[PDB]
């Protein structure tokens, strides 16, 4: 269950718990503020030294 | 200078800010820790557990996601986390088991995704003990 | 019999030295339970039962050496 | 009786050495409660009661070796 | 036989001193399991089994020195 | 009486060895109070009182072994 | 032979004191494996094998002093 | 008197062994003050006074066993 | 020769007590390697080799005191 | 005088055992100063002076037991 | 000569007990180097050389007490 | 002279036991320097010099008890 071994950064270690918690509550007391708070549509792309780039992927 | 000023804030909402507290109980990596008025400056990493702010009056207890805790020399503890959770009237046993069980099936799914499942198991199990 | 009788008392006072293993031994085993709950108050009905198991294991040295003294005073 | 009587005093002074287990033993058990409460003041009425339980367990070595001395001075 | 018989009791009370290794020894081995499970409740059915293995290893010193006392009281 | 009288002094000098439990024992118990309040000076009127309680518990080994010496010099 | 025979039993009960190194020794070596896996569950098939190697090294003191007792009771 | 006089010197050299409790004991008590102020320079006039109190408590074992030697050399 | 022969067995059983340094000694040296590879698995082929070097250093006390027993049983 | 003279040498070699309190004792007291300044070089002219004070306190056990040997070799 | 010769073997088996300081002593000194590189591998050619210096210092107790045994078996 | 001469060897083998304070003592003092640099290499020419000072302080117990053996073998 190592997180800093083959898991993710400490920022992600607390992240998984943030969504798990926010999703472990009542569905009635779950404002839309929390919904979009766990939603993201950002993609990252690695570039080279010659303006080159890698295949786009989801964060 | 009497008491200790608490600063419990989140990336979406701030609860306490320069407020005097009698005692606080927040889980640390090394182990469960407590703080009072005058306390030695310690900087420990907070793990997914349960925090409780104490007052002369009945003390409230909220569930924390995790982060860091630092007690400033000038008698000032600062708690930083992501999400927060009220007493028990917020979480539901039924809403937890649904995903909880699905987590054990994530180990069955590809490891890339099962890696995060192992981390969920722990947090979820602790949620059950909060029911008390 | 007099010379051999005197050795019964000398040997009984030395067999008590072997009981240190139960004084300091059980101390450490029990002390861990005290320092464990301070680091994790959650787990209690899991470490407490096993802690008692360690007691009977360390109590052994406090029984054997204890019987040796009786086998030299009220035994022989 | 004289040679066997002398062994009663020699054996009594050695059975006191076995009482070290209660001096250092109970020390560690009690010391853990001090290092525990200074790290988690909340859990007091939980570690304090069990701490006393460890006392009687470590006090054993301080009773057995204590009785051995009386069985050589006021007993025999 | 009288002078050699007396040495049977003196040697038996000293062989009990060697049993300290089992009192304090097994204590540390068992104490580690308590400090471990109070820091990592996940791994239980992995450290518990090996912990017992360490018991029989440290129980050795508590058996050999224990047999030596019988070979001087009920043996010879 | 001469041979038995000599054993009164030999047994008295050995019963002082059992007082080590009070020297090192009380040391650890008191040392914990020093390290405890070094990390949390606020809690004081809670660990200080219990610390004294541990003193009388560890002082036991320093009284029993102390009385044994008087029962061989000014007692018998 | 009687005076020299009696020394065979006295010397055998003292050679058991040397077995403390195996009781407390192996305890610490095994205890480290318990405190290592509870803090690093990842590495197991690496520390476990070497841990056993330390056993035979500390078991030495528990064999030599063990043979000395047989060379005074069933040897000489 | 000659046989009983010789026991006065043998018993005096053994009562010095009981002074180990003051050497190692006071050491730990004083050592805690050193490891306390190096981690919390703030508090000083609070741990220093109590530290001295622990001295007289651990100095006890260094006085009793010290008087026993004089009661066998310059006393009796 | 009989009185001097008996001292050969008494002295051999005491020279085994000096072997405690190898039991507990090598234990601590090996235990450090276990505690070191739990917080830093990276450094292995650096601490492992030096760890063995510490073995031969602590094994010294387990050889000298071991030879002394043979110089009283199969030597003299 | 011959039997009582021999006890002067036997009692002098035992009073040296009480000097362990100064060897290990002063060691811990001085060792704390080393682990202290490292973790906090800021405080030096505050812990250094008190550290020396602990020396004379632990040096006591190394003086009393030291004088006992002279009162059996060059005293009596 | 027979009574004085026997004391040569008894005194040689006791001088081996003083070699514990080299077994456990060198152990701690070497163990620190292991726990040190695991915390800071950056500093190696600085702590390693001084570590060896501590060896010869602790090896002293393992040489003096070692020579005492030869001065009673192959010396006198 | 024969009975008193034999006590010269018995007392010399016991005075070596007092040298444990230098083996384990100097070990802890030197070990602190190793664990101190692993946490803060900034302070080297400050802790190193004082570390040597602690050596001569702990070396005391290794000199006094060392001289006692010569005053029973090459002295008297």
């Amino acid at each position: 269950s190592a997180w800093r071994k083959a898991g993710i950064s400490y920022a992600a270690y607390l992240n998984v718990a943030a969504q798990a918690i926010r999703s472990s509550l009542k569905t009635e007391l779950q404002t839309a503020s929390v919904l979009n708070r766990s939603q993201t549509d950002a993609f990252y792309t690695q570039y080279k030294n010659g303006t080159a780039a890698s295949e786009p992927t989801p964060i | 200078s009497s008491g200790l000023k608490l600063q419990f804030a989140l990336p979406h909402e701030t609860l306490y800010s320069g407020s005097e507290v009698t005692q606080v109980n927040l889980p640390a990596k090394s182990g469960r820790i407590g703080v009072l008025a005058n306390h030695v400056p310690t900087v420990e990493q907070l793990l997914p557990g349960v925090v409780e702010v104490m007052e002369g009056s009945n003390s409230k207890k909220f569930f924390i996601s995790g982060g860091f805790a630092t007690v400033q020399p000038d008698s000032q503890l600062c708690v930083t986390a992501i999400e927060a959770f009220p007493l028990e009237s917020f979480s539901q046993e039924n809403i937890k088991n649904l995903l909880a069980e699905a987590k054990k099936n994530v180990s069955s799914s590809d490891a890339r995704e099962a890696a995060e499942a192992a981390i969920q198991v722990e947090v979820l199990e602790n949620l059950q003990s909060v029911l008390k | 019999m007099q010379l051999v009788l005197a050795a019964k008392y000398i040997g009984a006072g030395i067999s008590t030295i072997g009981l240190l293993g139960a004084g300091i031994g059980i101390a450490i085993v029990f002390a861990a339970l005290i320092n464990g709950v301070s680091r994790n108050p959650s787990i209690k009905d899991t470490v407490f039962p096993m802690a008692i198991l360690g007691f009977a294991l360390s109590e052994a040295t406090g029984l054997f050496c204890l019987m040796v003294s009786f086998l030299l005073l009220f035994g022989v």
